[PDB]
């Protein structure tokens, strides 16, 4: 019958499932390990503040920043801590290239069952976005609410 | 200066309020080949394609979105984009949005001891943009189901969002502006 | 026939469009969840994060270009912000050099009348940017002479 | 048929040795031109520069791993060393992205059996940096104890 | 006759020439426009110090690093060095995606006059790092017996 | 707030060992097409494979984890991989650890005065998911070496694992203000 | 330091203006086969091209950017290409503004007191430079559009490129040494 | 201690001085199939390649760096590659560095008032290992002009190039060290 169109999360097809989980459960694993070998150790930690910023949120997003090639505003300095760093480096690397080897061809095949991009093909990822700022939107506006409403009755 | 950051937010927002009244309600979103009646050029919009060329010129003809074709193997995607085209329910969306945070900014000036009003004024129009971003896409992407081109209506949606973007950073500056002006005095 | 900014086929022009929206409200939206809360700000008044509507845009813009910046956001929204942010950046780049290096073995070294676009849109960066200093260095020098008289 | 290490397969074995020993090389002359000048420390004695051989190590990494630093050489000799190191780290990944497009194109989506090689050493250098830092914190915490007898 | 094998610098050659000898002159014309902008304007000096440590060496440096997608330590403040390190991070962008796309085949073509790249395809960008560090090594040395002589001169 | 923080520490590890426990027993991770006698939609799990439906549903089969014949020892790193999976070893080394990660918060809340039982536990937690990590990789990998689905087995050992993660971040959380406290007090007092 | 400063400057300019005002006049930018009558080895630059060894050596024809004929117009963008390249305006534009730098840099060492003339010297540098920058592309975009090769002139004007670049830098650096040594002189006297 | 660092010091460099010394002395820089005559499993070297079983088994033959081949169109580069790797040039200045580093520190434990001997030391031992860089690739290099592997000659040079770089680094925190006494000293 008719050709099929690539579908509306057609981003995720160049790596299986699988590899999408076992990815999600590595990021996990690797942000606690950063955030456990950071501030476990309380000579360490000087009422007291400890002596690198790699609380669990900070490692959390240490870590998604490294996936994403990003970077962020703070790096691990100890011996321990840039183990885990590395070696999540450089399985970013290499899950990264193999990502975006054929990540064109994978967001335009056609199966029954080279041509510009179309924004048919990345109405997903446009999808995704909005909703992560309307989410982010909906958070801060939570947060003010609560404040408020805590401040008020603090002064009432 | 607070009267003429009032001023450049309304100019804004009523700017960008009838340029998204006028791009819903005209027909020159697209330029494309087609027939008016039941292949010339003709112009269509959101509801309706007319010709503007040959016998048939003046014509307009209502857009079937729910074309009568095999319609075997249908994947609830393509239903789902095409009912949200069809609706247009993000254009109308973003219109009411634009005319809430209109209103808001109206009722800020006659409710000048609130302060909140302003940010959901900013709020409005933020959400307002970020819906017409979602109608837009909708609407390009239903396209895609060989030369094509877009009239000044599309356009002027896209101007609508731009400047609903704009006012919504002037908003929210002005709403930073008057809880920095209520701290200084509290501290004072 | 390739044109001058041939650099650009591998995506389309509703794409490009629709990256400049995007980036646009993102920015707007970074700079929203940053600075709209008065509990951000602390005691003229400070606020706890540099992201600026300015800043937002250097930051959103220094993502999408894979460059880096000197400052990242702190809070949940401003960080869902740019976690959405970066993973559209990721697809989309990584969607850009897949099809451009399909494009491009449609080995024959590439000639500059290939990049001469971009070469032609850095100069003129550059001659913007040379402007813009030119002019805010003679308005700082036009109201110093004012308040000194 | 492939092994779990086949990933490694876009450079010959003798690259990657090469480029331990490139690594290990740009490292030790980074240390070397960062501190061995006595005028480069003034005043303990703190340097000017951040660079002894750990950090050194670490900055020739994160070069390496196209993720950045904290840290960027600041004189005439370690930028050289910089720079020449950034000219290698681009050609060699850049060479190895391009043979690995090239290996993976010989529309299938990759398997948990391409990749699973890469996760053993991620959990392997996890459990690696446990461990020397259980190891630290043991050998501080009997210091402690037996200082405070 | 014998296939000539590619040569010790074959990694010039997926761009022409011209167009390296252009990207030179661009990356010249950059970093001294980046540090006019920034340094020129006399309302940018605090005896004095600048707002931006951006002058021509730092400016230099900020450009390489943007152009071999590195970073460095500094970043544009002013919107007019804004402007220039945003046009070129994307000519960057353009320039190093087109550069790359093709490399490892233009490192193994064999002309008339998949397999794993050998170090053979690689000796001449490891010939110029080692020569890079004894460079490096070399500079180090003439600057710290400067050094040495004009102190001893100054105590004698 | 250290008691609450107590609570779903001990909650959370319970509900990782059980799960655990309950995915490593039950052999609802695959759905397959196979046979249970020694074509049909059948189940299998990491120690036996029963059939659904037909005339021999509900018969289980353990599973021959050295298929073919003549015994083919060229690569041992195959033969390595097999020996992995059948031992099932990183499945339960995790279960193992989340049990004595449980023992360590359990002998803790008795003694209250060793501080380094809290950071045992939240080291076993973390240890118990790299090895149900590395263990979920193990079986995938030696599966892909006809459409499949994963049950709810494969899907309660994932909830474990993440779990698991969480009470070693809350552990390690516990055992940072134990220090913090133990640290003002010994300011105060001197 | 201000003196040597101020002659590397002036010598700099110099030696930029004559290495750009001898490569546009001259017509060795390329080698290439052609014709100079109205094939051979023959050189060729900016306005005329010239023909080496052979019955015809010496002989000098003009060149004609319009090749072909039927006179093809479709496409504006390779008309406005072949019309920045015929006119030259990008060297010649380079060459003028690096007069204009010359001037303000006599105009600077006549008047001594109005700083801003230093600022505008550096400035007709730096857009030189640019100037250079987009002729050669054009040039190189245009010949573009039989191995060749590049003359003296060619690498006389990347050297004006660069040679203009660095008494760019020296100018702007003069610049901030004269509002430094002011502010200076202010503090001290205030 | 000082003078833990200093017995690490010199044990490395010996260590690191023997080990090249055996590497370019020895005949197991690579194991590949060949002829010791004038096609068995052979253990070659930096001059000489012997024969490990059949009749001639035990009998070593130098190695023909310059083949008797057509020679025509052979670029220079291809015959410096060939005279660089012949000399072994790179292989023996790393001997030389290593055993001048080496006099270097001997003389600045018996010249203790002199400093710039023990950097004089680091910068032989550093040279050293680059020069072991770009001997190795020279070598493999050449080696290009199916199934080979490297013996233990080649990783005993590979060993020697890493404890030179490990001895250059601890050289060179003995001149930091000793600089910062001093400075110290000075300061009191
Ligand atoms: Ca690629
Ligand atoms: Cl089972
Ligand atoms: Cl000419």
């Amino acid at each position: 019958p008719q050709k099929s169109k690539p579908g509306v999360f057609s981003f995720l097809d160049p790596l299986a499932y699988e590899i999408w989980m076992c990815i999600v459960f590595a990021y996990i694993g690797v942000s606690v390990v950063l955030f456990l070998v950071s501030r476990f150790s309380p000579y360490e930690w000087h009422s007291s503040e400890s002596t690198n910023e790699f609380g669990i949120f900070n490692s959390l997003w240490f870590s998604l920043g490294a996936f994403m090639q990003q970077g962020c505003d703070i790096s691990p300095r100890s011996l321990s801590g840039r183990i885990v760093g590395g070696v999540w480096w450089f399985f970013t690397l290499i899950i990264i290239s193999s990502y975006t080897a054929n990540l064109a061809a994978f967001l335009t095949v056609e199966r029954m069952v080279t041509s510009a991009l179309s924004l048919s093909n990345v109405a997903g990822v446009f999808y995704i976005l909005v909703g992560g700022l309307g989410l982010a939107m909906l958070v801060a506006l939570i947060e003010f609410c609560y404040k408020s409403r805590a401040e008020a009755k603090r002064m009432k | 200066d607070r009267g003429v950051q009032m001023l450049l937010t309304t100019v804004g927002a009523f700017a960008a309020f009838s340029l998204m009244t006028i791009a819903v309600g005209t027909d020159y979103w697209l330029y494309s080949r087609g027939v008016c009646k039941t292949e010339v050029m003709t112009h269509s919009g959101l509801w309706r394609t007319c010709c503007l060329e040959g016998n048939f010129k003046g014509l307009c003809k209502q857009i079937d979105h729910f074309p009568e074709d095999a319609d075997y193997e249908a994947d609830t995607a393509e239903y789902f984009l095409r009912a949200v085209r069809a609706s247009s329910i993000f254009p109308i969306l973003s219109v009411i949005l634009l005319f809430m945070g209109g209103l808001c900014i109206a009722a800020s000036e006659f409710y000048k001891t609130r302060h909140n009003i302003i940010l959901s004024a900013g709020i409005f129009f933020v959400s307002a943009g970020l819906s017409n971003i979602i109608g837009i896409i909708v609407y390009i992407s239903a396209n895609a189901g060989n030369s094509y081109s877009y009239g000044w209506s599309f356009y002027f949606g896209a101007l609508s969002f731009i400047i609903a973007e704009m006012v919504g950073v002037l908003a929210v500056h002005m709403f930073i502006d008057r809880h920095k002006q209520l701290r200084a005095t509290a501290r004072a």
